[PDB]
């Protein structure tokens, strides 16, 4: 018991913003 | 001792008052913290040694805009408890601002007014800054206007309300809230000085030569008018025109009490070096329709009674020479029963310039505040929006839920219809 | 001092809400660890609207995670920006709804909606002044539709004086993801109009159309689509979190968008979207956002806005703008093409300005539009349900849990009620 | 100068009373050897409540441990913190009652209760002022029930002006640890009503779901169960041994919580119960304490407080707290739901603040509830005793040692008297 | 020379006593060691080589809080057995502190008081601090008030008492021990002044901008009330008001002596710079229910007899002008047959601010201790709780157990019914 104190590539965002939101590096076309 | 208290309700009210006390603290030389390094007595309370607090209250149902005053550049100047907040906004509803949630917050606003009036020796008038197009300004503003009328009875009250424009307006239920507010202003507000946003946008576009005007630029030069219409109390001149003079000279009838506005010298830094600004030239610019602060044509109506306050080095004679040239012009008109129509006020202190402001240092300034029958047109267009819209019972479910009744739109309709009957009748010759 | 209750339900709602708190915590400046590091002092001032203060500078969102399968719950907590969530708010079942509205709403949702009502009331009574009940779920699924709409129905009785946003996706007309969706889609609408004060209609085919035609991304994943929703979902309450020259809460939008209680369906867009090929070629100005804001390509609904007539509108501008430029374009679009707008309402469009833009973006805005074009989305679902109910196909699952065909007739009657009232307003 | 004598009886008493002496020795700051090693000087202010000064600065507890089986004292001395007890207090037997109340009370107790009142009397006049006695024994067993309650009866005859706490554990509702539990429970209740000045009830299944659902541990052992039993008893006497803003001595816990002398049975609950994986998300504020303190799940008795109202409530706050928020939270819970409180006593809830918190934690509370919902614990045992007795089941073991069924009829007569009068005051 | 013997009884007495003597040591400049680094004669006894000993007994049956003073910052200030402790406490039981456990400590209590009254030349009066809800404050407090009247008749016995709040209390037997001790308060205590805790909670949160106050924050401005009233004896002023002047001024009847309190300047340090300190609205703030020290609205009742005590640079003109305005204020109501309803006592010492205190340093101060008919509403709602409790005979067996009989419950209630009858017919026109 510790009641005294605690003491304890799937997402693929592919969207970045540089003065306008676009694509980081991956691909386009 | 002259003293005037000002109240600020609605998102228009605080943001106008942010620029109002920005110029007020600059005329008297006090630093923004609240120390001057007795014209300050009419706007500042001399608190102890070196500390001054403005004699105004800020109040808004929305807790947003109060915090940026509380965390802005005027955190130390204002009194920490004079700033009045709310749990939530009235949300463009006159029902919420007047009945449900403003009621729990109007009584905390009423007692601080009593704290302000008890501190001063002799109060002169009431200034209210609001917008009838929204919920908080129209709702709590009317709610306060009931309370101050019965408590501080028969005292002169002068109002500055930002009405909807016929073209530029930022709310759908905006014609509903203006109609419901006008049923309260006519029987209670003594003189209502009108305001409109895009007329001040237009006076920033063609005069100050800025193509990107914002709300900060409009409220900065509104404060120039407010200081000009209270410039007689602060500084000495030829003809002092106080708030007691302003009502009894300019409102002819109990239900005919609306008012225009003008401020003729509005000149940028580059434009000032070429304009020859004499009393005759600045008088002609104020009466022209392009320089007013509500978009109404005074040619369409007729002027009822006019009042002019001159600031700076104005000799008392070319002001009378300008009046004679004004009255001999056919393009300006007066109603037939008012032969004497001008009140002259001269003050000697020129308007100050805020640092970073687009207004340049001008040695002469005139503000033309006049009753007119052309204010029927800005009330006819706003009523024309309501009648076409109320025929389908649109947007009523927001209103009847929060304490209002369905029929209350009808008395507010005929009250404005009676006002339109008054404006058309009194402008008719006989 | 206002705060918004965000509640997430279903497979669709949980993954979007993972992306929603991903960008908001980044916009407010708090790391995935849980420590505030926003360098701007204006972000730290209004933190109680979406974040509860905890010991040691820690913040936990005012959000719940509600689902019937532990798969989505495990997927949210595994990735980054999922550790910040409340462990107690991770309410979960073991059965799984499985695309049946009867299971989500009545049989297997009932024994575990009392547990999710326990943590909502725990979170609601802890905070000071409640503003709204914003829900992100699905209408064509089974977990977020049946349990969400019952939770929507249950929460309206407990707090009958609060606004509510429904970030609820709609099955696309062109493609489908569930075979038995229009049984579930129509039966969620019937329980929705009686209690939802407003609806934020979304779909997926518009997000694919936005991310391919405008962003020039041939392979968009759910990271791309849910980021655009997350950009919107922060933009609706933009005026609350930050100062602005003309603020607007949820009820400011609510009064300015619905003439009537039953016409509370919207279409939503997000204006500052540039491809990386045209990254340097678009001049970011107030005229340039609004020429894309009112474009039909940028809407996040299946409806074509030019077919329908706009009933109201709303604009949530963010950043440093001159309000004359804001007000001129809104007046310009009303007079350039007034045939696409209403004739019996003056000042159709509402506007607001927030003084702080989002991260990276210098200017941004969010369009909220109640139009008659949402009828085109309803009647596509309505014509599918009638053709599928006339022979009682796929109904033995639905009637097996105690839901009679009389309710199905009542759902279609109210489905026809919406398309009756929008259509003759457009005339 | 208030001295508390601790008495442990039987297998359950000597094992879980050891862990009560574990936490007090850990909180007052004395080592397993017996010397002081605390940080602050506040601990040494009131040591005389529980310990005796001796040679070399050693502190020997004012505890007498007594049972009929020798197996427990093999376990008591061998465990940690087991050396501190005086061996003269380690009086034991050789036969063992074996879950029989008759052997403990009459047959094999009679040659030993005369011995244990010699040991108690030696530590009685050794100290200055007896505040009273506290006992923690078992009711389902027999070596701490029959042998214990005879001691409880005998010390009230000798020392009638002193006060009694009985931290008695009752049989669990859904599971049973011993077959003959309903007999030994009801025969112990009949003696504990007129002899014990107040009683606090602990239930193992009430501890079981707490240690799993709220403490989020997969497999708590018995030591984890006894810790919350040990934690609550230290919260009973927190205001005695330490200063505070408002002090509640143990006589205050009697005179305030007990409206009528028969209505003295309580229920207890430890407030700050958060797991290791959920502590850092939770903000340690007194609103978070009061919501957990009044929760039904947090109580350590078999009763559910939504069934019956609280006649009188208490709260033993420990630490540096703002008493305005403490006062207004109890006012709020009295105003949020006045149905769940007894109406004919205004302001039912008592609060007292001890200025020092326990070890590690900084803000804690200990709820004492004289609720009328605990008649369900009486009634479920009472219906078990009637059903077992009406076939004279398991009776030749009891009546063979010097019992007759007259007391068993009398034991029921006080058992159903309690549930009748507890229900009477609820109405 | 002038002298008052402050007597604090019970746990609540110690915490207001630890705060009062924290204020008295600053305003006279008494170091916690007890040595100065004329006016101290009324509160301190100069002995030996410049050593100052307080004229106060801290008697309480619980040995815990009194031992905190023995281990606090003020170890060398108070005389050791001048503080008095008992072996065991009463635990909010009236019968304990009055009959069975208090009777063996009263003989030690009056032994110290007799030696305290012996050393002082002229004892101007007694100051009593207790709480009715506490068993020591009710039980031991009554038997001290009984024996003090027998030994020292006709001497002033000024009393400040902590009544339970209507909304908030911390014992269910507080309605019992309140009116049971109140029966002893009518016949013996000359002037009783009420202090109510939840009213102080509103004052701290509305005016002192402390969102989370504690008892130490409550007792510091409770102590500021006490120092303002006794400030006339300590420091010379424009019109001194002694304690003997106080009893003859606001006691119209020997039964009607329960009066309220108020303290005007209540602002924080950051809020003091913006507020204008002037006795115009400082006097108006005292008559507001916000500054009211007892949670009862004064505009339901009528202010019967009022006393104003003023500190600092208050000129006597504008205080006499502010009295003229508040008399004309129809919101404040006075009884018709007492047209003179004010006492104007001004002292020339501004209050001293404690380090770490919530209050700001101010130049002017008002203490409005006033008899009124709205204080009977406190006794009525205290009586209304007693009808519910006594009808079902709850918590009686301890009261009858410890020597005390049962018939005094009818006798204690009969006295409180006599008070509420008197407060109604006298206040009537
Ligand atoms: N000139 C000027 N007008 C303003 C300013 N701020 C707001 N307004 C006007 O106020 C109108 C909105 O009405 P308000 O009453 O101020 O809105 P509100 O105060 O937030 O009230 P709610 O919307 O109900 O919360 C807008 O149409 C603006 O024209 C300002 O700073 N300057
Ligand atoms: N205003 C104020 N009231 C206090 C303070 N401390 C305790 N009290 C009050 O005292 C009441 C408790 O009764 P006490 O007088 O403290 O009890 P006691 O003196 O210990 O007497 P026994 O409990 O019988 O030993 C609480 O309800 C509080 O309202 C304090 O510092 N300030
Ligand atoms: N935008 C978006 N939509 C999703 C996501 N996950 C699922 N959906 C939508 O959810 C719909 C299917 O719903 P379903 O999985 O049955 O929801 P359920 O009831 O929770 O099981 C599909 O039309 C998807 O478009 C996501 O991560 N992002
Ligand atoms: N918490 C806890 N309870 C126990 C423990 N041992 C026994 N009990 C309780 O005591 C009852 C059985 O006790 P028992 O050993 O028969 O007592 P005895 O034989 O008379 O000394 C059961 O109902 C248990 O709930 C223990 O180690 N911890
Ligand atoms: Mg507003
Ligand atoms: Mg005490």
């Amino acid at each position: 018991e510790a009641a005294a104190a605690l003491s304890a590539d799937d997402k693929k965002y592919a969207v970045n913003i540089e003065a306008a939101m676009g694509q980081m590096t991956v691909k386009d076309g | 001792m002259r003293e005037v208290i000002s109240i600020h309700i609605g998102q228009a009210g605080i943001q106008v008052g942010n620029a109002c006390w920005e110029l007020y603290c600059l005329e008297h030389g006090i630093q923004p913290d609240g120390q001057m390094p007795d014209a300050f007595n009419t706007f500042f309370s001399e608190t102890g040694a070196g500390k001054h607090v403005p004699r105004c209250i800020f109040l808004d149902l929305e807790p947003t805009v109060v915090d940026e005053v509380r965390t802005g550049t005027y955190r130390q100047l204002f009194h920490p408890e004079q700033l009045i907040s709310g749990k939530e906004d009235a949300a463009n509803n006159f029902a919420r601002g007047h009945y449900t949630i403003g009621k729990e917050i109007v009584d905390l606003a009423l007692d601080r007014i009593r704290k302000l009036a008890d501190n001063c020796t002799g109060l002169q008038g009431f200034l209210v800054f609001n917008a009838v197009g929204g919920g908080t300004g129209s709702g709590l503003g009317s709610l306060l206007l009931e309370r101050l009328s019965v408590d501080y009875g028969k005292k002169s009250k002068l109002g500055f309300t930002v009405y909807p424009s016929p073209q530029v307006s930022t709310a759908v239920v905006e014609p509903y809230n203006s109609v419901l507010s006008t049923h309260s202003l006519l029987e209670h507000t003594d003189v209502a000085v009108m305001l409109d946003n895009e007329a001040i946008y237009d006076i920033c576009r063609r005069s100050l030569d800025i193509e990107r005007p914002t709300y900060t630029n409009l409220n900065r030069l509104i404060a120039q008018v407010i200081s000009s219409l209270t410039a007689s109390l602060r500084f000495d001149g030829a003809l002092n025109v106080d708030i007691t003079e302003f009502q009894t000279n300019l409102v002819p009838y109990p239900r005919i009490h609306f008012m225009l506005s003008s401020y003729a010298p509005i000149i940028s830094a580059e434009k000032a070096y070429h304009e020859q600004l004499s009393v005759a030239e600045i008088t002609n610019a104020a009466f022209e329709p392009a320089s007013m602060m509500v978009k109404c044509d005074p040619r369409h109506g007729k002027y009822m009674a006019c009042c002019l306050m001159y600031r700076g080095d104005v000799v008392p004679k070319d002001v009378n020479a300008s009046v004679a040239t004004i009255k001999t012009k056919r393009t300006i008109q007066f109603v037939d029963w008012c032969p004497t129509g001008f009140k002259c006020g001269i003050n000697y202190q020129p308007p100050t310039v805020v640092p970073g402001g687009d207004l340049a240092k001008v040695q002469r300034a005139v503000c033309m505040i006049s009753n007119s029958t052309a204010i029927g047109e800005i009330f006819s267009r706003l009523d024309h929006k309501f009648d076409l819209m109320y025929a389908k019972r649109a947007f009523v479910h927001w209103y009847v839920g929060e304490g209002m009744e369905e029929g209350e739109f009808s008395e507010a309709r005929e009250d404005l219809a009676a006002l339109e009957k008054d404006f058309e009748e009194v402008g008719a010759e006989s | 001092m206002r705060e918004i209750v965000h509640i997430q339900g279903g497979q669709c709602g949980n993954q979007i809400g993972a992306k929603f708190w991903e960008v908001v915590s980044d916009e407010h400046g708090i790391d995935p660890t849980g420590t505030y590091h926003g360098d701007s002092d204006l972000q730290l001032e209004r933190i109680n609207v979406y974040f509860n203060e905890a010991t040691g500078g820690r913040y936990v969102p005012r959000a719940i995670l509600m689902d019937l399968e532990p798969g989505t719950m495990d997927s949210v907590r595994s990735g980054p920006y999922g550790q910040i969530f409340r462990p107690d708010n991770f309410v979960f079942g073991q059965t799984g709804a499985g695309n049946n509205w009867a299971k989500g709403h009545y049989t297997e949702g009932a024994e575990l909606i009392d547990s999710v009502l326990d943590v909502v009331r725990k979170e609601a009574e802890s905070c000071d002044c409640l503003q709204g009940f914003q829900v992100c779920h699905s209408l064509g699924g089974g977990t977020g539709s049946g349990m969400g709409t019952l939770l929507i129905s249950k929460i309206r009785e407990e707090y009958p004086d609060r606004m509510m946003l429904t970030f609820s996706v709609v099955p696309s007309p062109k493609v489908s993801d569930t075979v038995v969706e229009p049984y579930n889609a129509t039966l969620s609408v019937h329980q929705l109009v009686e209690n939802a004060d407003e609806c934020m209609v979304l779909d997926n085919e518009a997000l694919y159309d936005i991310c391919f035609r405008t962003l020039k991304l041939t392979t968009p994943t759910f990271g791309d689509l849910n980021h655009l929703i997350s950009a919107v979902m922060s933009g609706i309450t933009c005026c609350l979190r930050f100062p602005g020259q003309l603020n607007a809460d949820l009820r400011k939008l609510a009064v300015n968008l619905i003439p009537f209680p039953r016409l509370h369906f919207f279409m939503v867009g997000f204006t500052p979207l540039t491809s990386r090929g045209s990254q340097q070629y678009r001049a970011l100005t107030v005229p340039e956002l609004t020429q894309q804001m009112w474009d039909a390509k940028n809407m996040m609904c299946a409806a074509d806005p030019r077919h329908g007539r706009y009933l109201t509108a709303s604009a949530l501008f963010r950043g440093r703008m001159s309000t004359k430029e804001v007000d001129e374009q809104m007046l310009n679009v009303q007079n350039k093409n007034s045939s696409y707008f209403v004739e019996w309402i003056p000042n159709n469009v509402k506007s607001s300005v927030c003084d702080i833009p989002p991260k990276g973006l210098k200017m941004s805005a969010t369009f909220i539009g109640n139009s008659t074009a949402i009828q085109e989305m309803f009647k596509r679902v309505s014509e599918q349900f009638t053709a599928m109910f006339r022979r009682k196909a796929f109904l033995h699952w639905y009637t097996g849990e105690g839901m009679d065909e009389m309710e199905f007739t009542e759902a279609e009657s109210n489905m026809n009620d919406l398309v009756s009232e929008y259509q003759q307003y457009q005339d």
